[PDB]
């Protein structure tokens, strides 16, 4: 079976160069002032949101359907709450602190 | 910089006479730093063209402008041996 | 005879480790190829002999057409040994190689050896037949192996194929004892059947 | 030739098994040794309790061995040597095997132009490790096997076959010296590289699954109990009387449960007496998975020992020792207070699968999944600068 590798993608110097003139918009590679800062935050939470909702789905179609159950997929799942955050901690409370200052 | 060599011309000029019209783009990339700076296409002029002045033919029904990224090397073979007309890139929206 | 391209199917399998030609029929289904090869050219040089095996877990390209029998021994050597014939699925590979060709005059005809019976179906093979005669491929079956200690049913194929074609279909019996393979395609029509309109 | 030697077993032999030989002398004649290969991996089966059948192997292990597959003559041969309890014998006719398929090798590769024969060296290293193991030889086994392994590894071609043979041999080390915990795991490896062909019995089925839940029990780290539960081996054999335990016990482990669980284990001190000095063990295990299954199942991640003390019936002083023990095992990482009396887990290792644990992850990420989107729209609408 097939082993998902992430990607990256790069170039040589060489060829960038030809990349970043030719293209003649904002670029999802570079970024200019505040303002396209703001626009990355709305685009980043929106991928959150949609990749969720694939999670959940596939959580269904397991109990539902009944495709063959993957531990790897459970398994890196089981992770994911543990490593949550949670409300009332005292970990919050020193965030707050920090946001006075900044 | 761009400019061709004798020995270029050489070369330039069988692909004249297979193609009737062909292009030589020539890619410095030591020079270059904006990956479209020192590259510029040439093509052959004739012994004809230069004395009875039909040379300049290719600076009516186009744009007629021509934008050096080297002053002082094109100037040198545009009447010896060359004339330079200007580089324009494209794609579709698939490729952007 | 002439103007020919040929698909050879060659089934490497578990019926194939019997000796019964010498010294088993790995060796002896060598012995063949070079015998095929060289009369194709000696009616008309510009023939061209391609190779696809029924062989293992999927069947697979082994080698393109080539006017060099070197080429074609050359990757028969390493294949494998542990399937079974597919034999609907052979045909349309075999198709798929005929189409790519230098030129293409050159007649279409499938021959296929028999050392295993069929994974396949009686459905599939069926639905093979209206398929083959539309595109005027032939079907020829060298059974040597479905016939030791078994029936083919492929019979039927071989007819409801056989029309004005460019190459006409027929059955060539080759006992599966010994009577020494390799002479019994050479000796029996590969060449001397050929089309009419 | 062959005559003499299909003759005179049948008088030895059931009369049951006197067609078999004679289907020998005729696929011989045929020279169709396809179904021969068939015959022979068939006649262990009905005959593994006299060894007619090794005398019978020889006769073919100098014939066909190259117009045979390579990797059959490893199956029939296995089952006679291993069941062989005179294990020098064994050893020796293993070797002189190994010497005919060196020599033939280098010949036949190119001969044949179609076949391998180098695949069929790797086995017969695996079984001369077998007959080491039950021999007790144990040392030697595993040296063997070392040098065995780098080879593989190197190998990526190589038949489904060869590692089945491999891990069988590696687990059997393991049972010899009662390392529990390396013993379900490559049992484990094992079970999926199971061939449809023959290469099991029906015998060697249901020893695994005795071996596999004894193992278990007695792990210091598994928590595999619901993959067995769910797994075929251990499924078809509860019927029968040593194993109705053994599945109820397996069950009561996986499910927390103390009620069914405490009234099994008075039975086996009795009953069974490798089980009469783990009986301390076994009472710490139940609670020590336990312990994890509650906080963990809760959406609340920090908990009070006191619920904890009722769950696990143990007073106060043994649940911290419980949780320190999970921590040293690495199983759980975190801390103890026994100022604010709380245990704050922050790492969990893989749960046990089961639909409702699945249920449970489920609903959690709804919680949190409204929060996303909800604030995907506050965010989108607010900026009137985004890109102006």
């Amino acid at each position: 079976t097939f082993l998902h590798l992430p990607c990256t993608i790069e170039a040589e110097e060489a060829e960038e160069i030809g990349v970043e003139h030719l293209l003649r918009d904002v670029r999802d590679q570079a970024a200019g002032g505040l303002s396209i800062r703001l626009t990355n935050q709305l685009k980043s939470l929106k991928g959150l949101q949609s990749k969720l909702k694939d999670v959940v789905e596939y959580l269904d179609k397991v109990i539902n359907k009944e495709l063959p159950i993957n531990h790897t997929i459970l398994g890196k799942l089981q992770d994911v709450f543990n490593l949550l955050p949670n409300l009332g901690t005292p970990d919050d409370d020193e965030i707050d602190v920090e946001n006075h200052d900044r | 910089g761009c400019w061709l060599s004798s020995v270029d011309v050489n070369t330039q000029k069988s692909f004249e006479q297979l193609n009737s019209r062909a292009v030589a783009v020539v890619v410095d990339p030591i020079q270059s730093v904006k990956g479209k700076v020192v590259i510029d296409a040439f093509r052959l002029i004739d012994t004809g063209a230069l004395i009875n002045n039909l040379e300049p033919r290719q600076t009516t029904s186009n744009t007629g402008l021509l934008n050096k990224a080297n002053i002082q090397a094109l100037i040198h073979g545009l009447n010896r041996h060359y004339y330079s007309l200007n580089i324009d890139y494209h794609k579709t929206a698939k490729e952007t | 005879m002439v103007l020919e391209a040929t698909v050879l199917v060659i089934d490497n399998s578990e019926y194939s480790r019997n000796g019964d030609f010498p010294r088993t029929r790995f060796e002896a289904q060598i012995d063949s190829v070079e015998f095929i090869f060289q009369a194709k050219r000696n009616s008309n040089p510009e023939n061209t002999v391609g190779l696809i095996s029924g062989a293992g877990a999927n069947p697979r390209v082994l080698s393109t057409f080539t006017a060099e029998f070197g080429k074609i021994l050359a990757g028969l050597h390493d294949t494998q040994i542990e399937g079974k014939l597919h034999m609907a699925t052979a045909l349309q590979i075999a198709q798929l190689t005929l189409k790519h060709r230098q030129n293409k005059v050159q007649h279409q005809r499938i021959v296929a050896f028999v050392c295993s019976p069929i994974s396949d179906s009686r459905d599939e093979l069926i639905r093979l037949a209206k398929t083959l005669k539309k595109n005027n491929v032939a079907v020829d079956i060298i059974n040597f192996g479905e016939i030791e200690q078994n029936t083919e049913l492929l019979d039927e194929f071989i007819a409801a194929v056989n029309n004005p074609q460019e190459e006409t279909s027929h059955l060539l019996t080759v006992t599966p004892g010994p009577r020494l393979l390799y002479e019994n395609i050479a000796s029996s029509p590969i060449i001397l059947e050929e089309g009419s309109s | 030739e062959i005559d003499t030697i299909l003759s005179t077993l049948r008088m030895e032999a059931d009369p049951s098994l006197h067609p078999l030989f004679e289907q020998f002398e005729k696929f011989y004649e045929e020279k169709l040794w396809f179904q021969l290969s068939e015959s022979l991996t068939k006649f262990f089966d009905d005959a593994k309790s006299t060894p007619l059948r090794l005398r019978l192997y020889d006769n073919f292990v100098s014939k066909f061995y190259d117009k045979i597959n390579q990797l059959s003559v490893v199956k029939y041969l296995l089952a006679s040597l291993k069941d062989s309890k005179d294990f020098d014998e064994s050893l020796k006719y293993l070797d002189d095997l190994k010497a005919q398929f060196q020599e033939l090798d280098s010949k036949k590769q190119r001969n044949n132009g179609s076949k391998d024969h180098g695949d069929g060296i790797l086995l017969i290293d695996s079984e001369i490790a077998r007959t080491y193991l039950l021999k007790n030889d144990l040392v030697k086994a595993r040296d063997l096997l070392d040098d065995l392994e780098k080879t593989l590894d190197k190998k990526d071609s190589i038949p489904l076959r060869i590692t089945n043979s491999f891990y069988s041999t590696n687990s059997q080390y393991f049972k010899f010296k009662n390392d529990f915990n390396s013993f379900y795991y490559t049992s484990l490896l094992y079970l999926s590289t199971l061939e449809p062909s023959t290469s099991i019995t029906l015998a060697e089925r249901q020893q695994l699954a005795y071996d596999l839940s004894i193992s278990a029990l007695l792990g210091d780290k598994i928590y595999n109990f619901g993959e067995l539960l769910h797994h075929p081996i251990m499924e078809t054999i509860v019927n029968d009387s040593n194993y109705d335990w053994l599945f109820q016990l397996l069950n009561a482990l996986t499910v927390g449960d103390f009620d069914k669980f405490d009234s099994l284990i008075k039975v086996q001190i009795s009953k069974i007496p490798i089980l009469a000095q783990h009986e301390s063990f076994l009472r710490q295990k139940i609670c020590l998975m336990t312990l994890i299954e509650t906080v963990f199942v809760k959406n609340i991640r920090m908990l009070s020992f006191e619920d904890i003390s009722k769950a696990t019936h143990l007073p106060k002083d043994n649940v911290e020792h419980l949780v320190m023990r999970a921590i040293s095992l690495g199983l759980l990482k975190g801390s103890i207070d026994q100022v604010n009396e709380l245990v704050t887990i922050s790492w969990v290792q893989p749960r046990i699968i089961s639909g409702d644990q699945i249920t449970k992850m489920k609903d959690r990420l709804v919680e949190w999944n409204d929060q996303v989107e909800k604030l995907g729209k506050k965010m989108e609408a607010r900026g009137q600068s985004i890109w102006v």
